[PDB]
């Protein structure tokens, strides 16, 4: 049935040859292979090049163009919002450009090749899916809201602590934003991820290196909620959640900009609707 | 064999009228064309 | 003896 | 000065410190621990 | 294994715990002198308790 | 300052085409306030409305500000940011807010 | 010795109710699994029932003393009522009147005494079957937080209206006040790491659930047998990380960095919150001190203003 | 607002959602 | 056995403790009666 | 079984009397009607 | 043995490619040519 | 069997001592009690 | 058999120690009442 | 056995020289100092 | 027979059809031909 | 046997040797006291 | 065997000499103290 | 396999690796050339040391 | 295994691990001996103790 | 294999780990010169230290 395996035989059985992408493309991988631990093919070097010109542009950017060796008081900023949409290499805000367009090379060969590394293994595609959730969310942060709006000025600066500027002022621009519905059912997501998380981890935990049988978890879960969900149910809303709580607050900072003003002004149809305006009196009217 | 049940039929057919009633009540209410139950 | 958890129980 | 104030290694460098360097280490043994010989199923009969 | 080390700390000590044992106690030894002559100086220097 | 265009104060002002049944706080202006709600000018100003790090103050003086606040901004057509940078609101870097100053001196 | 038969069907106090159980047919589908019921009703599950519905029934009625008995009002309302905790001019004196903040001290002491009961109903059932208590200590990581926002800060401040009030849009407006109160929390180091952990956790449940789900044809699921002998979907996953990231883990330790994930957050919360008011006033300002603020001598506003 | 570009852009946010809903969708048909 | 006697107990005992506390709470804050006043 | 246990009982009036005596003296000093810890 | 022409076409391909776009790209944002200028 | 490993004690203290030492390096130099790598 | 273990005696004191030593330490010497490490 | 293989030497070699020559040629091109490609 | 004719035909096509939305899309967004607005 | 070995000794020194230097450069530059990189 | 293998030691080399070169031009271009790179 | 590798360099070379290695070096010497010529014409274009 | 070690540190090394060692401690001596030159030359150029 | 190897570094090193090995400290020893000329130079044009 069972003995010990040194997991050396387990890494060593499952390596083959040309299952991916670009191996269905062309033909072949043209760097399909191993270095160290990681697998090296295409999309594999596209990514790192990527990191690579990403993080000497920032650093660039930062330390010379700013002069300081401080990390915490960098402002990697984009163009100004009256340049548009166009890119000179004779202005400010060229940097922050290149190091955008290098990081987004660099998300996109990651997701690749992760589809690459599934394939490989005859896996399902439920990992890809998962990132690519959040990597949509960089582009409509940075490429989509941008150009709908008008300009490269509309992005967010890379500094680590003024990043937190730009949400400060986008935030109280649209103000009230707590009262955006988007936002609030991605903080619900949230929210509940974290707890699903909680949940799950005391769940396994607790059930490890003892004498029991695989039954008293269900009973746990039934005593306590009156329902128990199952094993692949959990792991399958566990994946759910996480995807659906970035991809609902996409929409909340597209909307922001571009077809709203005022998330204050947004619910005054409320009281407005026939079923139950004119029914108060003084302070209760409306 | 038979498309619907009959208890799925009164069901929604109930909950249906229940919420209609309701509806057109508020709606005449805070219309103010008829004197009802004014102060 | 050894198992994934960490234990070994014979 | 161009020193930070007490409370600004207190609040914020130390706990940054600690993060990494507990990152970096509950990684190298969860890793030793993943990679070591103990009881798993023939892949050769079960696949 | 428990052969260079005495007979009052057998059931504690092995022999090569016992030899980084005496590196370590050297060492602090020779920190904490280090650390008075430091601490006399620069009272001497500036007193911070006035 | 002149940068602002001099305009004057005329008879449309405060009025805009209407003798009598002038109406200062109409119900479309209360759209998430109270509808009861009125600016308190029996405060002085510079510091009627200051709350950041008082320790004699609570959050019935913050929702009593952010009331005022929303009124103003409605009031503008503009965001929060017409006269703050929201990284730090006591700041005073951007005009707007000494001519809201003069203004509420004026009211 | 453990009769699990006897732990679902038992009758008395001392035991469960809805006794056969129902069955749903889309949770089957989706889920995997559909059985509704039996739910245990024991001690330390009443109190909890009890005390929970005295708060809830205190404050609705106080919102329809406060829309003025007109259903109407208070269906159309209802999303932007609330009972607040008594004015900063009283402190914490509890000689409130009962539309002036009793009504929140009453509620809210109830509230508590659920909350600790239901701890104590995690615990014991836990016990009562055969597995160890991990769900209730992490239920106590998140009432510390819990405990800070409504006693514990009020109490080192020292009045009551620094507490939420009881409503769908209070709990919006008290985060908001209590940002704008004390500086900027974006420049609080407790927030950051509160944050960093959230983030975290959001991103390790995304991804244990996704690797479980894509390996699931060799029933990788089964975690509780793949703790005994590890079979090709967990040494899939295994190699999927590895050759990934240049690391992994097992099918044990990945449900620890769960745990501690989901925990750290709540805790560094708490330090956060009580911090925030009783010993660092303004956070712009230390952080100023602190050198972790950008100058930003010339910002471009026209992205600013409509 | 030039209205084409922002409707189009919004289009891409929308697309977005389509493997999460694709994942949902195979999972019911494959349990029946 | 119908009716067990531990829940009456139980039920009983919960709901006295909570009228009493609920109408202490309330008589405190009418403010009709002079007691912890200043 | 046993109907009543004695280990419950004591757990449930001691937690019960340690709840009551915190909240007296809470809703008590903090009323302002007795002198005590005055600056 | 581990060198094959097919690889190696693969890989000049798109190096070239993906050159002759960026230096197009940047040669048109510069702005010192008279080119495709409103 | 002792109670504690010689390779846990040398972690601690070491971990400890160097902390510490940082710290109080840190926090003596900001204080401007002293005149050292003063402009 | 002892309801305690010696390590768990040894480490509880010792992390309760070093805990109350750091507090105490930054109550006094935050609170201005002692001269220390001033310009 | 030797520690490295050829191929792995050329690919990483290639790379470096690659991402150097467009560091540099864009960090020349916006530094001001060369007349070159001036609008 | 280490290239497939095949193979070569549906790369080829991809990469000009790919080329032609790309240049239409630089074209038509300039100062020049401005989106055929004039 | 012995408690470490001598691979885990070589890195923790060295890594702490290398942090340190830079650090102490860093903090030494950014002090202003010597001349070294001014304008 | 042996500690460390000597391609560890050739790429660990290899990598530190690369970034110190890097930072170090980042940090003396940055400082202006010398005529490098001006318009 | 390496019957025209130089014995030296038998341990570490193939035989098709010899020649791509000599592909390269040469590839490295031309590019060292030019590069060499590039940097004389710039500079004689405009120093960027004063 | 272990000949080249002398006999008090046998318990600690093997014969692939002391020549290491000591191209550690030879290394360690060296930079000592720089770092107090350096140290001596910065203190005559400008005294950071006032 | 292990017979190009000195008897004392037989141990740590191989045939081709010794001719790499070699081929590395040319390397670095060529670089230590062409620094040393560049810190020269760059002294003579403007020392950064005053
Ligand atoms: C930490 C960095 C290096 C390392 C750096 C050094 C350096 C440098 C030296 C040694 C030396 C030794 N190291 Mg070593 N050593 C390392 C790892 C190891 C490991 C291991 C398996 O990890 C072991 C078993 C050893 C063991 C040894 C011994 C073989 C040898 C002599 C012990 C000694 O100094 O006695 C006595 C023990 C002492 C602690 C002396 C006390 C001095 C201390 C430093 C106090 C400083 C204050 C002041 C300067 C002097 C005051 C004197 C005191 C009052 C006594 N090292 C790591 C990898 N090691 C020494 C050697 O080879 O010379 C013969 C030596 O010089
Ligand atoms: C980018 C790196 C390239 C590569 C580019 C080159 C180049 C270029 C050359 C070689 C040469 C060699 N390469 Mg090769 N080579 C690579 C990968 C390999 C691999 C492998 C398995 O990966 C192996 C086994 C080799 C093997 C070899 C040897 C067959 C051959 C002899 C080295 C030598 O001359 O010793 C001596 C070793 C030294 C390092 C001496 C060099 C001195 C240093 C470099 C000084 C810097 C130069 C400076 C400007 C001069 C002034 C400094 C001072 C004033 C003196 N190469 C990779 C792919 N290789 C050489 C050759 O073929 O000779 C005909 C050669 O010229
Ligand atoms: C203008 C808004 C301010 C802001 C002001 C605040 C304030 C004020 C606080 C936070 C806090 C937090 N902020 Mg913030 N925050 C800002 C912007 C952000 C942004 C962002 C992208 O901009 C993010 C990601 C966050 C993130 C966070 C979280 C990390 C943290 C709360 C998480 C938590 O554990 O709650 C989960 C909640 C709990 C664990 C407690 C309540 C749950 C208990 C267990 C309830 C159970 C019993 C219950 C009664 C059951 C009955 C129900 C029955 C089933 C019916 N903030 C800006 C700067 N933020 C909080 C914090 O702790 O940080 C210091 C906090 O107090
Ligand atoms: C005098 C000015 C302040 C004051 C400031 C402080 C400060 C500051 C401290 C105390 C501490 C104490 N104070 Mg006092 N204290 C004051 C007034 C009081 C009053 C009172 C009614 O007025 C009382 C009851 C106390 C009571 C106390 C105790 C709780 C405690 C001393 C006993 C103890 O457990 O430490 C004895 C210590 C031990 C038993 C631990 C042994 C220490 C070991 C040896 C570690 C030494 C460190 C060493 C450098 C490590 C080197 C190791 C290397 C390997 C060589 N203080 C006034 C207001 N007090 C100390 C404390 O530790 O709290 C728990 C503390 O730090
Ligand atoms: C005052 C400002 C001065 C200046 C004064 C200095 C001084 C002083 C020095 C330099 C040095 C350098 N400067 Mg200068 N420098 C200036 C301006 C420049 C400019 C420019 C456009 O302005 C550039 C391009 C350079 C470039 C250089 C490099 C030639 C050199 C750093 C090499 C290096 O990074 O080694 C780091 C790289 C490594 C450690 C690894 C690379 C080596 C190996 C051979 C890589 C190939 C192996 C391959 C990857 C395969 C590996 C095998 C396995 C598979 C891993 N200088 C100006 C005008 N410069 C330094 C030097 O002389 O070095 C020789 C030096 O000392
Ligand atoms: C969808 C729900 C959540 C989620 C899940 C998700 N993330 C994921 C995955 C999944 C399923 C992976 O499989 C993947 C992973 O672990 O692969 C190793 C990953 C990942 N998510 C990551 C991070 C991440 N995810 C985050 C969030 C979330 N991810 C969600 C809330 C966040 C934030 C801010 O919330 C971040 C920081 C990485 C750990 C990893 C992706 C690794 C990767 O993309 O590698 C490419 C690039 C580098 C390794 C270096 C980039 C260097 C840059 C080019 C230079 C700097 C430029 C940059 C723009 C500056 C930014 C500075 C900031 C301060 C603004
Ligand atoms: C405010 C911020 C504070 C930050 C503090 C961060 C804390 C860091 C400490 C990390 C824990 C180090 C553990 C050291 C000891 C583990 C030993 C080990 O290897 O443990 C193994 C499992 O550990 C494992 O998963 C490895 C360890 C557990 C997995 C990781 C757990 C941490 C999860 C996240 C918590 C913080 C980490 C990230 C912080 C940002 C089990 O093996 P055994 O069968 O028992 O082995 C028996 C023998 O072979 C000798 O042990
Ligand atoms: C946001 C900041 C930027 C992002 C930084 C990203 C970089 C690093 C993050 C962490 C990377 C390490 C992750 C785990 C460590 C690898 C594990 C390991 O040890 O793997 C090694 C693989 O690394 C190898 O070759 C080497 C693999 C390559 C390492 C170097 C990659 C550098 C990438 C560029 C970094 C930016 C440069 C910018 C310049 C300014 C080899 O190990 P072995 O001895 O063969 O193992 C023994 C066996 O069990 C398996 O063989
Ligand atoms: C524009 C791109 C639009 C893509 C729409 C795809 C719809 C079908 C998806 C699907 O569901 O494809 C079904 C397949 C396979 O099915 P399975 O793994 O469930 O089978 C299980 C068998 N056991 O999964 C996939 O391909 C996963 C692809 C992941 C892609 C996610 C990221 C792409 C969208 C977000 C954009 C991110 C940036 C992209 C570049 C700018
Ligand atoms: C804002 C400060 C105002 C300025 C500028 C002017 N008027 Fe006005 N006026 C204002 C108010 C709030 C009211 C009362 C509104 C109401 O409903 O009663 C008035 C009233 C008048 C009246 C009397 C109207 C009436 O009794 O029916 C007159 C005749 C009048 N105002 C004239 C007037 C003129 C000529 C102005 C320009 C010089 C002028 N007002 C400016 C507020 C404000
Ligand atoms: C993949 C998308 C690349 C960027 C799309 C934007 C095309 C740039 O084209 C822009 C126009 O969009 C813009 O109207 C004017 C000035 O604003 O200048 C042009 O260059
Ligand atoms: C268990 C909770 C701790 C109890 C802390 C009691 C704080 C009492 O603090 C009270 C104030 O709350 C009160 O407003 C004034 C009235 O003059 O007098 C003070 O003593
Ligand atoms: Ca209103
Ligand atoms: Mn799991």
């Amino acid at each position: 049935s069972a003995e010990v395996i040194p997991f050396s035989i387990i890494e060593e059985f499952y390596k083959r040859p040309g299952k991916t992408l670009a191996a269905r493309f062309f033909g072949v991988d043209p760097f399909d292979f191993w270095i160290g631990r990681f697998y090296v093919g295409l999309f594999g070097a596209i990514s790192i090049i990527g990191i690579i010109l990403g993080v000497a542009f920032y650093l660039y950017e930062g330390v010379v163009n700013e002069g300081t060796l401080n990390i915490l008081a960098m402002r990697i900023e984009p163009p100004p919002v009256s340049q548009g949409l166009n890119v000179d290499p004779a202005q400010p805000g060229f940097f922050w450009f290149l190091t955008m367009v290098a990081a987004t090379i660099a998300f996109v060969g990651w997701l690749l090749r992760q589809i690459d590394i599934s394939l490989k293994l005859d896996m399902g595609m439920e990992v890809p899916i998962a990132f690519g959730a959040v990597v949509s969310s960089w582009i409509t942060l940075q490429w989509l809201r941008p150009i709908a709006m008008g300009a490269w000025g509309h992005g967010f600066p890379l500094g680590i602590t003024h990043h937190l500027d730009w949400v400060s002022n986008i935030g109280y621009q649209y103000y009230n934003f707590f009262y955006n519905p988007f936002h609030a059912i991605g903080i619900t997501l949230l929210f509940a991820s974290t707890l699903f998380l909680h949940m799950h981890g005391s769940a396994v935990l607790s059930e490890a290196k003892r004498n029991i049988s695989d039954q008293n978890i269900h009973v746990f879960w039934r005593n306590i909620l009156g329902y128990s969900i199952g094993e692949i149910g959990i792991h399958r809303v566990a994946f759910w959640t996480g995807a659906a709580s970035v991809l609902f607050s996409n929409l909340c900072i597209f909307l922001s900009g571009t077809f709203v003003k005022d998330w204050n002004a947004f619910w005054g149809f409320w009281d407005k609707m026939p079923i139950w305006n004119g029914v108060g009196q003084g302070a209760l009217v409306a | 064999d038979r498309p619907f049940e009959f208890r799925t039929s009164v069901v929604v057919s109930t909950l249906l009228g229940l919420v209609m009633a309701l509806l057109i009540h508020f709606v005449v209410l805070s219309s103010g064309a008829f004197n009802w139950l004014r102060a | 003896a050894a198992a994934p958890a960490g234990a070994a129980a014979a | 000065s161009p020193w930070p104030v007490w409370s600004g290694y207190a609040l914020c460098f130390v706990p940054l410190a600690a993060v990494i360097l507990g990152f970096i280490i509950a990684a190298r043994f969860t890793d030793k621990q993943a990679t070591s010989a103990y009881l798993r199923l023939d892949p050769a009969k079960a696949n | 294994q428990n052969d260079l080390v005495p007979d009052q700390w057998k059931p504690l000590f092995n022999n090569a715990e016992w030899l980084v044992h005496d590196i370590v106690v050297k060492t602090i030894y020779g920190g904490l002198i280090i650390a008075v002559i430091a601490h006399v100086l620069c009272w001497a220097w500036t007193p911070w308790i006035r | 300052p002149a940068s602002v265009g001099g305009y004057q104060i005329t008879c449309a002002t405060c009025h805009n085409g209407k003798a009598a049944g002038l109406e200062p706080y109409p119900i479309e202006i209360m759209n998430t306030l109270p509808n009861d709600w009125r600016l308190p000018l029996e405060l002085d100003y510079p510091g009627g409305l200051v709350v950041t790090g008082r320790k004699d103050v609570s959050n019935h003086e913050v929702e009593q500000n952010q009331f005022a606040m929303y009124h103003m901004n409605v009031s503008m057509g503009q965001g929060c940011t017409f006269c703050h940078n929201a990284r730090y609101f006591p700041s005073y870097e951007i005009a707007q807010k000494n001519h809201s100053i003069i203004m509420l001196q004026m009211t | 010795p453990i009769d699990l038969h006897d732990e679902e069907y038992r009758d008395g106090l001392e035991g469960t109710i809805a006794k056969p159980p129902g069955h749903v047919g889309w949770m089957q589908r989706l889920l995997g699994e559909g059985q509704v019921g039996p739910i245990y009703v024991g001690l330390w599950g009443v109190i909890s029932f009890i005390t929970f519905f005295a708060s809830a029934f205190i404050i609705l009625v106080d919102y329809g003393r406060q829309v003025g008995w007109n259903p109407i009002i208070y269906l159309r309302e209802f999303w932007n009522l609330a009972v607040y905790p008594p004015p900063t001019e009283y402190g914490l004196s509890w000689n409130v009147p009962w539309d002036k903040g009793g009504a929140w001290l009453a509620a809210t002491f109830f509230l508590h005494i659920s909350v600790l009961t239901w701890w104590a109903r995690l615990y014991t059932r836990a016990k009562a079957t055969g597995v160890g208590t991990q769900l209730a200590w992490g239920f106590a990581s998140a009432l510390s937080l819990y405990f800070v926002i409504y006693l514990f800060h009020p109490l080192a401040l020292g009045n009551w209206s620094a507490a939420p009030g009881h409503g769908f849009r209070a709990i919006l407006d008290w985060t908001n006040y209590v940002s704008i109160h004390w500086g900027n929390f974006y420049y609080n180091p407790f927030h950051m790491l509160s944050i960093f952990f959230l983030l975290g956790s959001t991103l390790l449940l995304a991804m244990h659930g996704a690797t479980i789900v894509a390996t699931s044809k060799w029933k990788s699921e089964m975690e509780f047998t793949e703790m005994m002998a590890e079979g090709p979907g967990t040494q899939r996953a295994q190699l999927f990380w590895r050759w990934v990231m240049g690391w992994n883990a097992n099918s044990y330790n990945i449900h620890i960095w769960a745990w501690w994930f989901a925990a750290f957050t709540a805790i560094t919360g708490a330090i956060g919150l009580f911090l925030s008011g009783t010993l660092v006033p303004d956070w712009y300002a230390w952080g100023e001190t602190a050198k972790i603020v950008a100058p930003w001598p010339n910002p471009d506003w026209a992205q600013y203003v409509f | 607002m030039n209205w084409i570009v922002a409707t189009f852009m919004l289009m891409f946010v929308l697309v977005a959602f389509l493997p999460l809903v694709v994942s949902l969708a195979y999972t019911w048909v494959t349990n029946p």
